[PDB]
């Protein structure tokens, strides 16, 4: 639940804890390296502006994977991450979670 | 400390430059051949917190973004080079350009200075010089000691009348210089301008052809300042200046309250 | 303690609001300036102890440019002009793309091209004033003509065009009285200045700033008091937390 | 002790020096040929701990930058006070024998008629001596000093003033009395005719007013006072935190 996101030199989107942020393809989000303006929508959509592009060139490149499972079914692991109590269970991408 | 403090600081500095420009126009309300100036305001950069047109969620974009301004400043002082009124004088050595053009004088460093002031006179050698510092007028017009009257033609030809000789003798020819952008000249004081990069190439020729103005003898060009306009502008400049001080004072009390409370 | 940061949102919102108010008062003499109002909206609500709704505070979501036409200033300069209605002057930026302005204070460069009086950007389309011109006339439809001695009738040196946007509030201000087209601004609609909703070019006139100096002074009063009110909540919450740990 | 105590103390010291320059600017709001100064802030070194964690050490005022913008002109009826229209400093001879460079133009005559400063009376280099037979003093735009003598047509020349321009006027060392001393970073004294090769022109019966912005200084006092009080609250808060701990621990 730590949304202190950051972008490293390679363009990979992580948080302040160093964890890779997943995307819509279930893979870590890698943004174009030379950005000029990054906007996060109210649903996880990441829109970037290539450096030097006109203002009418904002394009969505990824969507942050947001999950709303049953809270009673989650346990905190040894590294502060909440995981399913039952192993080998995937994380469905819920479309109701909003980001402020 | 507070953004409103820095934003209103620019507004205070901008108005102070505006007032000084207004005061200079009123100071030169009797200067012959003075062109009034107007301060040009422009806003500073806007901080792009939220990009207008940025994609909000999906199938939706921000109709207007959170773009905070940084204040304003005076970016230019535009000289209004409109023709002034004519004053009739009995002197024969004060001239006026009837239209576009500038008289050319020789600065002490060697360069040619351009003036709209026509108050000229002679020096000990008879050369036509300015009535102030005494710079010679280009080209040199030497009035002979045998002259009984001076006539400066409309086409800039200077002639003198000599007793014992009909058909007054011509002693020289004056040439005036025009500029595409006379507002780009650099005012160096003493009613003199210097050519600059944006002033344009100095075009010289006879005063009355190729769009050049005509030389009017025994006439002076009064300043074009509007004394009523400067007084109204002083009212606007004073009030906007004070209302920016209100914002700074309010921020000062706001931070005083936070220090006492938090 | 949520009340600490709920009130901090109010302090941040007022700080942004006051900054925009100071920007309006700073540009009270800028030609062709459009005032702006900060848009407040409450943050999300949390359903706690689940049917109990608690707000998260407030924030400023956007700054809306009010593109209402300002008053008219009559000047004796022959190069400063005003758009009487809807439309923007288009200038060429050093990047090569076109910026759009409402400030009509223009002038000439060394070569005679019509340029802005500030940085000196050329005005699109290019208008070149010949050296033989003795007066410059700009018609109500952008028809620029000059007077030449020895020739009856003013010769035409070019025609200015203006651009209108469906949503001028969506333009991106970049300073220097300039705008950049964006996605939400719309498609730049050029054309003759005076037909099809476009405004008319008024030579020797300027468009004043549309800010209301009295309104901003009152807005300062209401912004300052709300800022102080949220400070007392933080102070009271601090006293409550300082009391609990001292007492216990 | 507690790092926050001394990090905040740097801010108190930094603002105190900042206020000292603002008061100096306001005090010299009527001095002829005074150049206002602003305090240049810079952050202290950042320490690396817990090893990618950077902690600042505070702030300090590293320099006092003088802004050598030309001030306005005061029209005076005195015939001995002058001004430099542009870049250039009047060169005066200090009692040590070295040359000090000034922009104040309020001059006068000594008992022997040499042009000196209106304050401590330091002579102006090169020496200009006004004869007793003179009835008027005229200083040309290029430093040419001439006097009008009765019974003799034409003003006789009694000297020519020269001015010195520095590539970095802000590198000069202020020593009071509107005087500067050349330093290593000032550059080399570039002396010549006052009006040729970038040098300004001498304007007689005119004075160069102070260039301080009294409105700016009052706003600068507002932010300096608030930041000074803001840093004091951290020290007060740290003091009550350390008092709580040893009372509790």
């Amino acid at each position: 639940r730590n949304g202190n996101l950051k972008v490293d030199q390679n363009g990979m989107l992580t948080n302040a804890s160093g964890h890779l942020v997943l995307g819509e393809n279930d893979a870590p989000i890698t943004l174009p390296i030379p950005l000029s303006k990054i906007e996060i929508g109210r649903d996880g959509t990441i829109s970037v502006l290539p450096q030097g592009a006109p203002a009418e060139e904002f394009q969505a490149v990824d969507r942050i994977k947001l999950v709303k499972p049953n809270d009673q079914s989650l346990f905190k692991d040894t590294n502060g991450l909440f995981r399913h109590k039952t192993p080998n269970q995937p994380y469905e991408a819920d479309a109701t979670v909003s980001l402020q | 400390m507070h953004p409103a403090l820095w934003v209103s600081k620019t507004g205070l500095d901008a108005q102070q430059t505006n007032i000084a420009t207004i005061s200079n126009n009123l100071a030169n309300a009797s200067t012959v051949g003075y062109k009034k100036s107007r301060a040009v305001f422009e806003d500073l950069f806007y901080q792009n917190i939220n990009q207008p047109g940025g994609q909000s969620s999906q199938n939706t974009e921000l109709p207007s973004g959170l773009m905070l301004g940084a204040g304003s400043k005076v970016v230019a002082t535009q000289k209004v080079h409109t023709h002034g009124n004519a004053q009739t004088t009995t002197n024969a050595l004060d001239m006026m350009v009837e239209g576009d053009g500038f008289f050319q004088v020789t600065l002490p460093d060697g360069n040619i200075g351009y003036t709209r002031n026509g108050q000229f006179t002679l020096n000990g050698e008879g050369t036509l010089v300015t009535s102030g510092s005494g710079y010679p007028v280009e080209p040199e017009i030497v009035i002979p000691e045998d002259a009984i009257s001076i006539t400066v033609g409309t086409d800039g030809e200077v002639s003198v009348r000599v007793r014992g000789q009909q058909d007054n003798q011509v002693v020289g020819q004056l040439t005036i210089t025009d500029f595409v952008n006379p507002g780009g000249l650099e005012p160096i004081g003493q009613n003199l301008y210097l050519p600059t990069g944006a002033s344009g190439d100095p075009q010289e020729g006879v005063p009355g052809l190729d769009g050049l103005g005509e030389i009017r003898q025994s006439m002076l060009e009064a300043s074009n300042v509007n004394v009523t306009e400067e007084l109204v502008n002083m009212i606007e400049a004073q009030r906007v200046y004070e209302m920016n001080s209100k914002v700074i004072s309010s921020v000062d009390k706001m931070m005083s309250f936070v220090n006492q409370q938090l």
